[PDB]
Formats: structure tokens, sequence, C-alpha cells
RNA sequence: GAGGGCGCUUACCACUUUGUGAUUCAUGACUGGGGUGAAGUCGUAACAAGGUAACCGUAGGGGAACCUGCGGUUGGAUCA
RNA sequence: GGGGAUUGAAAAUCCCC
RNA sequence: UUUUUU
RNA sequence: AGGACCGAACCGACUAAUGUUGAAAAAUUAGCGGAUGACUUGUGGCUGGGGGUGAAAGGCCAAUCAAACCGGGAGAUAGCU
RNA sequence: GCUCGCCGGAAGACCAAGGGUUCCUGUCCAACGUUAAUCGGGGCAGGGUGAGUCGACCCCUAAGGCGAGGCCGAAAGGCGUAGUCGAUGGGAAACAGGUUAAUAUUCCUGUACUUGGUGUUACUGCGAAGGGGGGACGGAGAAGGCUAUGUUGGCCGGGCGACGGUUGUCCCGGUUUAAGCGUGUAGGCUGGUUUUCCAGGCAAAUCCGGAAAAUCAAGGCUGAGGCGUGAUGACGAGGCACUACGGUGCUGAAGCAACAAAUGCCCUGCUUCCAGGAAAAGCCUCUAAGCAUCAGGUAACAUCAAAUCGUACCCCAAACCGACACAGGUGGUCAGGUAGAGAAUACCAAGGCGCUUGAGAGAACUCGGGUGAAGGAACUAGGCAAAAUGGUGCCGUAACUUCGGGAGAAGGCACGCUGAUAUGUAGGUGAGGUCCCUCGCGGAUGGAGCUGAAAUCAGUCGAAGAUACCAGCUGGCUGCAACUGUUUAUUAAAAACACAGCACUGUGCAAACACGAAAGUGGACGUAUACGGUGUGACGCCUGCCCGGUGCCGGAAGGUUAAU
RNA sequence: AAUUCCUUGUCGGGUAAGUUCCGACCUGCACGAAUGGCGUAAUGAUGGCCAGGCUGUCUCCACCCGAGACUCAGUGAAAU
């Protein structure tokens, strides 16, 4: 549920929260926890290599079980949390063995539900499945690309891969960016559509929650002057350039893709 | 006003110290260059 | 002496004063439309099947009447 | 612009300058 | 497509 | 509840006078902004020179920064004084 | 030595960082000291820092640093595995008093605590670089309990007034006590115990987890403070003695209560929110390889041990960074009395001070102030600067408005003291007594005593009662920018940057992009509801035409075209 | 007009008088749609303009309280 805030104070007028009650309130599940610490989008040589990454709150990891095994083996989730590190929110599963897991969030969730996952597992919003085995026509949640690696596609908020076709030993899917791309069937792949999907909705509404969010500001090249980047100066805005990259790397349409080795994949293109 | 030399034993050795003028070539480059001028204090102790 | 008057004092209150509002008349650079005016300009939308049937509601567009879109009406002509 | 056609006469339009 | 006033 | 209001601490630095071989190589005095936040601050760590860093002023990088400092090429070169 | 004055959330007092003998005593004065100097943070001697429990070393990890092998790379070297370092964080223990010229939680008195070795005696499955638990965690907010602390009285000792009064509803002061040990409260959290079973916890487990039943309702953690004890003592005004007039001996009164009360503590709590909040060791337990009369394990008592380094002094500064005995700079900890809303402010306490050139004079002029006839923005580029407003309560408050706002708009009235209602009220605290009781740090009923605003009425002094310090001026039009924010340390704080929001655009993950001739690494332990780039810059109404030129995308038929 | 040369544009308002202000026109030297356009409550040590209170800002100064300047003593510079 989104609401929006009365403006009692400006830098809140246009705060719009996305509240969940149906989450968990306080810690979450320890034993699945370890350390994060920063970055500042600093290197290991220690220079900035992605501009605009510092500060924001503290935040611990889940370990969320991507790959999900657990073959035969059942499990009820007790409850749904909220995760910093992802859009997605998360949920403690419990296995019938008497062990914890975090999995992602369907869009079904739903503490109470029951999960399963391997070749057998019966196909419900939620429970994971080699493709193989799979209707084609079904939604499905974080795709795994190569059979066993761990999903990778679609994990965020909101998204999901509706499988299009599966002649030959590969699955032909329509992933969220529009793209066609084929992928080698015996991938795993959960049912479903990744959960929350309010996400899209939020405001924040002031700086400040950018800021405590890890955003430093970005500062406009045309503000600058030439020596710093490829555009400013002109005595009082001005502009007159060809839109590139501060380091002279034109943009504006240009691609950048460059594959060759992953070229066969893809199916068709995203538009 | 806040001057520039704030004192810090810890970090003055860190910086300058022996071991860490010792620490690398170029550091090690430094106290042969000074012995050679036969200086009196390589690098500054107790 | 008692009483009284003058005075002083308290209440009520007329002028009068400050602040800020309501209302109403006259007024105003400039500006939008409306009405009137024997023979101006430009097109010619309606009246007949008015040469794209018309009109109402409504929204965008256009020197202008108006054009186009959507639903409704017939207060529409033809053996369609 | 001029000429003729066509108009009841204009305009448009066609042929001769 | 137009055909001044009474 | 709040980059909310008033206001010390604390962080800043809008006006003025004094100072200007100063008490001070940027301050004092009176007023001034912020003041639960994009707040402030201790210690320690990383980023190094056409390199860093920069809510961008060409600002900051040990009292200097349209390319630091130290040493060397080096008695650069100087149709100039 | 007597006064006077200044600071008193410091101009006091402690710690750190830094200094590094500046500390104490003598003694000297050239030079250092903005003068003299006999004095000094100067010279020269000599003295001075005493720890199981304060700190460090130490175990433990952070960011990050180093790194056998390793990958990389002309050489140099770059990066990383195991590991190994690194505190600003986690980890056993000591309080009160007394003493030196100068050291003390270190010496002495008194009284405690910690964990190890050895022994003896009973009682016993103990054991890992491993498993589990714990350690172990954000912000805001809201009271309850309490202590530190203070006020009054009681108590005790002392007092009876330089000038009218002052043996009483009078004056001054003191009225203090630690850890540890015992109790386990206010109050916070969680149902307990037993047996069976298991696809989990890299091996296993008697642990945790999961699942089954069974069986009890009260059980276990946690916890300020109080009370007791420590204290038979320490402290303690004041005495009585000696004095080499600095002080040294001996002695010793009362030593309670009510009320108020934190920003300390219970509270690593509670309620709640979102931005969702270190690691590891110690510690409890589980077992493995192991030892199985042993060895280890538990408990009480006895004993030995607890090293080494630091420990003077300056500390918001004359001892540090500022060339100086420099109005600058400098992290944390304490927090008395009256008035206050208060850590503002004014006056004081404890404590520390009068700023290391003075004496006169009492011009212009400059600096910093005080008052000002009439006038009152005439000033000037500009009301710069001055002047003015200045608390609380209550009534009252326009356009506009994104329905919060604008508002503290504006504008008014009241504000001292005394009496009364009421020799002190509403409120607050709450002792006797009475009873009850699962028995006391219990409950009830009780209202003594303590404490205490606010109102109204009535009276009264001055010119003036928010009587000082403190402490908004307000209003009307309009440019820009939404807003808080950021900026040119040192002539620019803004209309510049930023910004939430919008749009274009790239990126399918070994991503685009960036750091690096690489390995490696940021992006991201993310995955198109994400991540980069660029432009705009809240919100409202909206964003038209032009693809020639320049850039960019798509396109091959042909023409042209490199190495070969 | 943060854009406008001519320019103190012209009319309106305000003032005794107004190159600024506000309101209009529009003859836009040389506005205009995210090089965003045009509005906008609130915010602002932001620019422009007016009005009340208030005043040594000023007519036009005066008096007073302090620190220097001045004389004495000790020390004792500097720019040139
Ligand atoms: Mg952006
Ligand atoms: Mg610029
Ligand atoms: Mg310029
Ligand atoms: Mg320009
Ligand atoms: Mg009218
Ligand atoms: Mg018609
Ligand atoms: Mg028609
Ligand atoms: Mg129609
Ligand atoms: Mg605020
Ligand atoms: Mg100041
Ligand atoms: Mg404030
Ligand atoms: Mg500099
Ligand atoms: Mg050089
Ligand atoms: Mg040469
Ligand atoms: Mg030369
Ligand atoms: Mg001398
Ligand atoms: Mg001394
Ligand atoms: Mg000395
Ligand atoms: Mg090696
Ligand atoms: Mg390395
Ligand atoms: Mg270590
Ligand atoms: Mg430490
Ligand atoms: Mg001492
Ligand atoms: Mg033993
Ligand atoms: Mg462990
Ligand atoms: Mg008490
Ligand atoms: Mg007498
Ligand atoms: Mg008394
Ligand atoms: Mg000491
Ligand atoms: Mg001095
Ligand atoms: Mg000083
Ligand atoms: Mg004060
Ligand atoms: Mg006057
Ligand atoms: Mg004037
Ligand atoms: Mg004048
Ligand atoms: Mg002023
Ligand atoms: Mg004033
Ligand atoms: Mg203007
Ligand atoms: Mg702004
Ligand atoms: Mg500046
Ligand atoms: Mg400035
Ligand atoms: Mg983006
Ligand atoms: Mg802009
Ligand atoms: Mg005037
Ligand atoms: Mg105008
Ligand atoms: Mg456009
Ligand atoms: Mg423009
Ligand atoms: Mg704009
Ligand atoms: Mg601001």
């Amino acid at each position: 549920a989104v609401v929006k805030c009365k403006p009692t104070s400006p830098g809140r007028r246009h705060v719009v929260k996305v509240v969940n009650p149906e989450l968990h309130k306080g810690k979450p599940f320890a034993p699945l926890l370890e350390k994060n610490s920063k970055s500042g989008g600093r290197n290991n040589n220690g220079r900035i290599t992605t501009r605009h990454i510092g500060g924001g709150h503290k935040q611990a990891y889940r370990i969320v079980d991507f790959k999900r095994n657990k073959d035969g083996i059942p499990a009820v989730v007790e409850r749904l949390e909220y995760d910093p590190n992802r859009s997605a929110n998360i949920a403690l599963v419990l296995y019938k063995d008497g062990e914890r897991r975090y999995i992602l969030a369907p869009k079904g969730l739903k503490a109470g539900d029951q999960i399963q996952s391997g070749v057998d597992a019966a196909i419900k919003p939620g429970n994971t499945l080699p493709m193989r085995n799979i209707p084609v026509g079904s939604t499905v949640h974080n795709v795994e690309m190569k059979p066993g690696k761990g999903g990778q596609l679609a994990r965020s908020a909101g998204t999901y891969v509706q499988i299009v076709a599966r002649d030959g030993a590969y699955v032909t899917l329509r992933l969220r960016s529009g793209e066609m791309r084929k992928v080698e069937a015996d991938c795993r792949a959960t049912l479903g559509e990744v959960g929350n999907a309010e996400h899209m909705l939020r405001v924040l509404g002031k700086a400040g929650a950018a800021r405590w969010r890890g955003v430093r500001p970005t500062v406009r090249g045309t503000a600058m002057n030439p020596v710093d980047h490829p555009h400013g100066g002109g005595e009082g805005r001005n502009f007159g350039k060809h839109p590139v990259t501060p380091w002279g790397v034109q943009t504006k349409g240009k691609k950048t893709r460059s594959n060759k080795r992953t070229d066969k994949f893809i199916v068709r293109r995203r538009s | 006003m806040k001057r520039t030399f704030q004192p810090s034993v810890l970090k003055r050795n860190r910086s300058h110290g022996f071991r860490a003028r010792m620490a690398t070539k170029n550091g090690r480059q430094v106290l042969a260059r000074r012995r050679a001028k036969g200086r009196a204090r390589l690098t500054v102790s107790k």
C-alpha cells in the first residue's frame, strides 16, 4: 500500500511512502546474515570508479537462496521481511527437515504458503523448476542462465520473464527489457511474478531520501569548466556541444554492446 | 587559526617512520641518501 | 450643631482617536464582448439532398463563417 | 493586362498574345 | 463560388 | 511526524566599525544564518600530480594550485633590461 | 597581611592528544622576561613519578595494511590465497581515608575483588583451529521508578552584637561515609518440564532446529534503587597542649528526617518508524580425533603467583599547533546557591584571577560609550550605521493558499507588594493507627506532617511592576529561485551548484561504464520496478513548426577503397 | 523584460517635484516552449520600490564617561 504525506512541511509534501503491513517488524534471522561495508563507488585502487555512490544507512546482508535446491523437501514460509539490498522483498521459509532459508518473494508470497523445488515440483506460484518442465506461457521468477548457476534474470520488484517457446533443448524467453533470448532449458526458474511491484510508485520527495539511500548528487557537465568535462563554459549556460560522456566518449545512441561471444543467445533485441 | 601542523606520533611514524622508509625500494633509497650525506638522524625516533 | 451649597471623586455617556476588517456609490490608463448604422473587404456556413443532411452536448484545430473527432436527436431529402 | 469562348454579367476554366 | 440600396 | 518553528552548546560566515610596520600572514567587537539533519565532531584508514578530489569555484591537494613540493637534466634558453 | 575588584557551564577542576622535567627545594640574575626584579615556565645544583585490580603490552576482530605458495607484468614491481597485522570498537579484578616540599584507586591504615599453578578432601565424562547459543548492535518518541544533588526543619557545637532593636517564630556553621558482601524491589522479557521421533547444522552431538504427544499453572531470566552490612571504624566544627609561629601532637559534638529533584540510572528497556541498523574473542553448551584405575571435569579450604612499560608537570593553556610568555586554534568529563523556560543571562559559592612597564595631565584629533532642545530620512548610491521592537497569558487576526500555511500577521488588555477566600487553596508527596494477608523491599483503609502554583476580591507605593541582564520591528507592491541544503579556506553565499520530480539514451550480466599495458577490482554479492550517460529541475496549465546543415541510428544494390 | 539601441518610449498610479518603482500598451534594435514557456502558496543574511514606528543619518552640533595623543621615568623599533 502506498500513501501520500500531508504537507506539514516542504520536503514532506511530495513524499509518497509504500508501506506494507504484512512485513516483519524488527531484526531479521540472524544466522542468515553477514557483513557488508560500503565502497564509496571506489575501486581496489581507491579511485572513484562509479560516481554518485557514498554515504547512506548501514545495511546488513541477507543470504537469499537463489539456486533453490533442497529438492523434494517442502517448506512453509514463516514470514515476509524487508531486505535493504534489493527492491525485492524477502521470505523466511523453513524446510520440513528443520532448515531455514531466505527466498525472494513472488506475487502471492503470504506466510502459511507451502513451497517446493525440483523436477517433480508442482507448478504453483513461487515454486522452482527446470524450465524443461514448465508450461510454455508461464510467467516465472528469478531465472537461471546456466543450469546450476543461480538465477539472475528478473530479480527486481515487479519483474518477470515469460517463456515463449521451447523448441530444441533451449527455451526462448521474453525478458522484462523486451529482448527475446534463448536459454538452456535445463535452467531452473521460479514460478510467478516477483513480489511487490508497488515499488515503481514511490516518490522520495526530498533530496535527503536519496542521500540516505547512498546517492550523492550528480553535477551536470555543463555546469563545469571545459578542463573538467567535455561540455561546459560559454559566459552563461550555452552548449553547442555534441552530447558525450565526461571521457569524450560519444553518447545518445551508441549501443556499446559488444559480445559476439553471446550473440547467439539473443534472438530479438529490445525496442 | 587552525594551522597545518597537527602533531601525531602514530601517524608520524607510520608515514615517515624507519620501517615505512625501509618497506619500499624507494624509501630504502632515501635512507641510503641520508646515510651517504652523513645525516645524524635518518628518520626520527625516541 | 442638624441640613444645604461649592469643591473633589465614581458610575452612565456625546464629540473625538487608533487598529483592522465588511459593504456600497462614483471613478480609472488600458482592455473583452454586446447593440446600431442605404449600397466597403473576404470568403459563402445555414435555408432545397444548401452541392460534406442538420443540430445539441463536448474536445482539439483554423484569416472567418467554421473544420475534424465521439455519442445523442430528427426538428432529413431519395423506391438508396 | 489584351482577344475570343463560356456566363444574364462576373469569378474560375479553355484556346490566341 | 457570387449576383448593390429602396 | 517534520532536510518543521523559536533558541544556547556546536557548525557557518550576511552587515558594519576597528585593525591594515594588526593581538592576528583573514581576527576582534556588535548584530547574523543553520541548529534531529543532505547535522556536527575524535581517532585511524584510502585516493598522488595532467593524478586525486570536487552539491563545480578551475575550488581544494601542508600559509602558493589554469597542473603541488624536493632533487636532477641545468650554467635550459633569453635577438630582452 | 588587611581591603577592592574580575571569571564562576569559567578566567574552576579532571583526562586525552601533544610537549618532554616546564614539577619540588634551594640558590643565582648577565643573557632570556616588551620596565625594575630581589621574582620567574631563566641559569646551576639536588630531589621527585612505587600498581594483580588505572593505562599499555595482552586475547579479539574493523576499515584497511602486509602476505608463503599463487596470477599477472620489459626490469623495477602490480594484485591476491592461507595466513598475519591494525583500534577509534569487544575481553578478569580495588574502594574509602590518611600521608610528601613534590607520588599515590600504586606508599600506609581499613576493608574487598579476579583468575591461573600446586596440594588435600569429597563429588564426576572430560576433550577441538569444529557445531549451536551468546557476545551483537539504528532513529525518534513517551512516561513511570530512582539516585546524584539541593532546600527546610530536627539535631549538635559556637553566638547574644562597633549604631535603635536582637535569649527568641533570632544569628553562623556542621549535619559526611566507598567498594565489596546480603536481600532481589520498581519494573522489563519469555509458559514451563518430560518422553519419542528426523531428508538440517561440510564429521558427530546428549546442543540448536523441525515434528509428535504427555503433563503442570507457576517457572526461569533480568533489574535501578532502598534497606542491612562493611563502619567497633573513617571523616568531622571545635577544643587542649606544645611550638624552629611553617605547623605537630592528642581529642572530639551532632552526624537524622520531610520535600524537591536531573540531560545520570532501570532503559543494550519500552512504544514506534523506516533509511532496516560491525566483526571476532572471551563466555555457556554440544559432541569429533582422543584419554577411559589415568588424565581431565565440579566444589570448598590451604598456599604460590599476577611479569614488563607508563605513572612528575602543563591541558581549551605562558608548557600543544600558531617565529613570540601572541586577544587565534585545540577532542572528551564534571556541573553548587537566588532569580530563569533554560548548559541563555545577571549576581555569588568552591576554586582562580586583576591580563609583567608605571606616574601625572585631563588639548586637537582618532577609538569605545552615555544624554540631547525643535525637527524627524531633509541623510546617503542605499535609512549603511544608529534608534526602535523585544516575556507570558488571554481576546483578536486580511488578501492569498499546494488547505500545513500566511500567524507570533496585525491589535489590543493584564502584569509589583499585602491582606483575604485558605493564619498555605487545586494539585503533589504520604507517616502514624486500623485491618487483611498468598507474610513484607506486601495490600488495603487511613489522612498527620511536608510542599504548593493559579484565580478573584479588596487594599497599597512609584513617573514607571515582562522595572536590570535578557529580549521579534511591523505593513504594502514586484524580479529570480520551489523549498532545507552547497559554494569561491583568504575581497563574490547568489539569480550560481545541488535537489525531489520529468525526459532522452546506453546496458541481458564475464552488463554497459570506470580504475589498471595485466592480474585484479569497482559497477553489484545488484540483474532492466537495476545500473550508467546527458539534459532539465517542486508543483500547476502546457511543451507548437522545421531532419536542409552538424551529430547520431538503420540500409545495402552500385561507385570508390587497405594490407595481400 | 536579469532580454529594448533610440530611452529618462507613451499613457495611467504614487510624490510639491519620481531617469527607480508599480499598471498598461507593444514600434519585441536583438522573448518563446525541458538551450523548457508561462504562472505559483510557502521558503530567501536574495534585487528593486513604498508606508508606519524610530532615531545625531541629517539641519547643527553640544555636553559628559572611558582608552590613546600630551609631560615624567624604564626599555625601544620600522618603512626610507
Ligand atoms: Mg540525475
Ligand atoms: Mg561555472
Ligand atoms: Mg566571468
Ligand atoms: Mg548567452
Ligand atoms: Mg468602469
Ligand atoms: Mg453553404
Ligand atoms: Mg453541407
Ligand atoms: Mg457527427
Ligand atoms: Mg528544523
Ligand atoms: Mg561574531
Ligand atoms: Mg534556530
Ligand atoms: Mg594552499
Ligand atoms: Mg622543480
Ligand atoms: Mg642541457
Ligand atoms: Mg640561468
Ligand atoms: Mg631586564
Ligand atoms: Mg614553579
Ligand atoms: Mg627555572
Ligand atoms: Mg612470494
Ligand atoms: Mg597484497
Ligand atoms: Mg591479532
Ligand atoms: Mg582503544
Ligand atoms: Mg600534584
Ligand atoms: Mg585443583
Ligand atoms: Mg562459534
Ligand atoms: Mg537523595
Ligand atoms: Mg548596640
Ligand atoms: Mg540552620
Ligand atoms: Mg597526576
Ligand atoms: Mg602577558
Ligand atoms: Mg594564548
Ligand atoms: Mg554565562
Ligand atoms: Mg534630538
Ligand atoms: Mg534624498
Ligand atoms: Mg540630498
Ligand atoms: Mg541596519
Ligand atoms: Mg541598537
Ligand atoms: Mg523589474
Ligand atoms: Mg534557493
Ligand atoms: Mg571569500
Ligand atoms: Mg562573503
Ligand atoms: Mg539514472
Ligand atoms: Mg537549469
Ligand atoms: Mg521619498
Ligand atoms: Mg514596467
Ligand atoms: Mg520543442
Ligand atoms: Mg532562452
Ligand atoms: Mg527554469
Ligand atoms: Mg538557505
